[PDB]
């Protein structure tokens, strides 16, 4: 019997409903439980799923240089194979063998907006309409019934605002009609009102630190100097920060996790843009394992047959939790606050006058 | 005041301009709605047949669609395999040339790296739209059992980590290059010039009056 | 050393380093900028 | 004497008069007032706030009593406020009418999508028609 | 030929079953696109 080390991590390996009345492999379900069964079938072996004791993926202890996690179980002779979302990395490939990737993934942007009101009419247009606004109140100011001079000014200005408000109305109708689904790393890089960051250590931070690509170098320059810190200790902290910071934080993380969270309640986050880089999860075997070759070929077969795509769809989308005929209050609300603000400003100007 | 004669004139003229400005507004909404209707994704492509679309006649992209079990991609496959005239091209260069010479009636499904490179080349008439449909990777190859394999792999990890591969892509795609959502300022600008022109005309009529 | 995709069929006969560049199937269309004050004279005919 | 279709296979074994009635394959798909299609465009929550701000301005002006700059900007800002709202209502009402026109009217409509499933008798001439057809819409 | 199956002809020659069906139909070549948006009743 092959001892398979794995890790409790949704949706890869999870405790089954009623697991306490089940035994052995039947206690668990998920993407990697299904994958383990397929690999075992194709290679022709019996196996036992064992959850790694420390709940870790695998890193060398700073003090002792001893490997923890699933990598530890392999290098110190406790397990025959690891079937888990274990990233193919240089430091690990030096001590264990990885199959070709069974899942590809990359760094991705997670986001949770009065900015849907500033979009229809461009910021540049709101500006000019204000410049021409005072540009007319100054022309009329030089004038002082049918005063032909300033008369055509009021008419032309009226025709001007007529076109604009018509454009705003027409354009606003478009987004709410078609409605096709921050939208890019490029967008993030060009601004600072929406802060963005990563886990405070690990590969995502390192990607940005090392990148020679202009957009990611710009992002790294911002993130490393930002105050308060844009870095978090855990994925949960990062995701909470996205959810509770009033749209002022975007979180950079692995696409698989981003995609998974997008399909769970409360259905308030989403992945934007493509992946920013590429890496893979692989099946790991100890050096010298007679399973190495068969496992690698099994992974390539399952990939080429379309089984792995289907399996990802099952656990992310089929098991997910998340036409149109409704209008929201959000956008309209932003115009209410600017109204009360104007009323308050007037209530202030009134007091001073008296 | 209530001069019934010219009174109904002001009313009818008001109802007249009301209809016109309403028509202008409605029509202008349609020009932006259709402007979005004009391809931005695979899903957009999958939904129609004004714009033909194909892939290399043999290769992994054609196969991806042939084998796919995803609804959008399967819809795109049944269309492509029966499209006439043929939407498949013999070479990648043909697929790019076909896009460029089909007057907006052909979209080409190719690798993202190539698509983004052509987008930075004159005549600057092509555009990359939608997210990637799958994920693959380029790798340096060696004969099996080659003494060069270990070192060469380690070198790639290193260059990536030093940020060198990203520098190289930006250098060849963007530095050496030759070329978001909502509305533009262009159209609105034309109405600004006619405004200032009206103000100037008034500033002229004012001076003469005095 | 070229833009050669890592595929199963090839991996079964040669060795491949980890990917030096990522890619995926994307869409190329003939065109993202178009002013022309003539988009204002169109809605309401001359 | 019944609604029996004249087919080759049957004609080879029985005699058929000329047709007493014509037919062909067609599509079957599943009044609608409700004043609640007017309260939808502008949300009940929005109708409320627009009324609260409504009396919220008539009370601010009430504290004021030509070019009275104070209440002047109030009338201007309130105007800009209602302008946005009525524009939003108009735009939103258009999408509900645009899509209402966009929901099946032909085979071609059917052939183009997958929100609305569609099928035929499990055995018979209609199923066969589609199985054998060489017409692009029908083959799709 | 496009020869219509008719009683007067079926009395003197034999017709196959129809090779083409057809019927009476309306051919047409409008300020009425302005009266449509807002119904006459409205």
């Amino acid at each position: 019997t092959i001892v398979v080390t794995t890790i409790l991590e949704s949706p890869y390996v999870m405790y089954k409903k009623n697991h306490e009345q089940l035994e052995g492999n039947e206690r668990y379900e998920g993407y990697c439980v299904d994958l383990a069964y397929e690999i075992a079938k194709h290679v022709g072996i019996k196996y036992k799923l064992s959850i790694v004791g420390d709940g870790k993926y695998g890193a060398r202890d700073p003090e002792t240089k001893i490997w923890n996690g699933m990598v530890g179980e392999l290098v110190y002779g406790r397990a025959d194979i690891a079937v888990a979302p274990l990233t193919i990395t240089l430091v690990r490939e030096e001590v264990i063998d990885f199959s070709k990737p069974f899942m590809s993934l990359g760094i991705s942007i997670m986001i949770k907006g009065v900015f849907s009101f500033l979009d229809p009419l461009a910021y540049e247009i709101w500006m000019c309409i204000v410049f021409a606004y005072i540009g007319v109140s100054v022309v009329l100011f030089l004038v002082s019934p049918r005063s032909l001079s300033g008369r055509i000014v009021g008419g032309v200005w009226w025709f001007f605002t007529l076109i604009i408000i018509s454009s705003y109305t027409a354009n606003l109708a478009a987004f709410l009609t078609v409605e096709r689904m921050i939208e890019s790393a490029e967008d993030l890089a060009k601004q600072t009102e929406i802060a963005y960051g990563t886990l405070d250590s690990g590969s995502t931070k390192e990607f940005f630190r090392r990148s020679k690509i202009a957009v990611y170098e710009k992002m790294w320059s911002y993130m490393k100097s930002a105050e308060p810190s844009v870095f978090t200790k855990t994925t949960a902290d990062g995701v909470a920060r996205v959810r509770k910071s009033k749209g002022k934080f975007a979180f950079l993380l692995e696409s698989t996790m981003n995609e998974y969270i997008e399909q769970r309640k409360p259905c308030d986050t989403m992945k934007v843009g493509g992946n920013l880089d590429s890496k893979g999860y692989g099946v790991a075997t100890p050096k010298g394992s007679a399973l190495g070759t068969p496992v690698n070929l099994a992974v390539l077969k399952l990939s080429e047959q379309g089984i792995l795509d289907k399996l990802k769809n099952k656990w992310w989308y089929d098991k997910g939790e998340c036409k149109t005929s409704a209008l929201s209050l959000s956008n309209v609300a932003g115009v209410f606050y600017i109204l009360v603000g104007g009323l308050g400003l007037a209530m202030m100007v009134a007091l001073i006058e008296f | 005041p209530r001069s019934l004669s010219g009174r109904i004139v002001g009313g009818v003229w008001w109802f007249f301009t009301l209809i016109i400005i309403s028509s202008y507004t409605a029509n202008l909404a349609a020009f932006l709605t259709v402007e979005r209707m004009p391809i931005e994704s695979a899903e957009d492509l999958s939904k129609q047949t004004e714009i033909a679309y194909g892939t290399l006649d043999s290769g992994s992209t054609k196969e991806f669609f042939r084998r796919s079990k995803i609804a959008v991609f399967d819809k795109m496959w049944t269309y492509m395999r029966s499209a006439e005239p043929s939407v498949f091209v013999r070479t990648t260069a043909e697929g790019v040339a076909r896009v460029r010479k089909s007057k907006g009636k052909y979209a080409y499904l190719l690798e993202s790296t190539m698509n983004e490179y052509i987008e930075q080349r004159k005549p600057c008439d092509t555009m990359k739209v939608g997210g990637n449909l799958d994920s693959k990777g380029y790798g340096i190859a060696t004969p099996k059992g080659s003494s060069l394999g270990t070192p060469v792999n380690l070198a790639v990890l290193k260059l990536s980590e030093q940020g060198v591969l990203d520098k190289l892509k930006n250098k060849w795609w963007y530095d050496k290059g030759e070329c978001t959502s909502a509305l533009s300022l262009s159209n609105v600008a034309g109405v600004f010039y006619i405004l200032v022109g009206g103000l100037g005309l008034a500033m002229l009529v004012a001076l003469i009056e005095f | 050393i070229a833009p050669l995709t890592i595929t199963l069929v090839r991996e079964e006969v040669i060795d491949f380093s980890k990917p030096f560049m990522s890619l995926g199937i994307s869409i190329m269309i003939k065109k993202k900028s178009k002013p022309g004050v003539f988009s204002f004279l169109d809605p309401l005919a001359y | 004497i019944a609604p029996l279709t004249i087919t080759l296979v049957r004609e080879e074994v029985i005699d058929f008069s000329k047709p007493f009635m014509s037919l062909g394959i067609s599509i079957m798909i599943k009044s609608k007032p409700g004043v609640f299609s007017f309260l939808d465009p502008l949300a009940y929550e929005i109708w409320m706030c627009i009324v609260f701000a409504y009396i919220g301005v008539s009370v601010v002006l009430f504290l004021v009593s030509p070019r009275s700059l104070s209440g002047r900007i109030v009338g201007g800002v309130w105007w800009f406020f209602t302008l946005i709202i009525i524009s939003s209502y108009t735009a939103n009402l258009a999408a509900f009418l645009t899509v209402e026109r966009m929901p099946i009217e032909s085979a071609e409509d059917l052939s183009k999508q997958t929100e609305i499933a569609y099928g035929t008798l499990d055995s018979g001439s209609t199923k066969e028609f589609f199985r054998r057809s060489k017409i692009a819409v029908f083959d799709k």
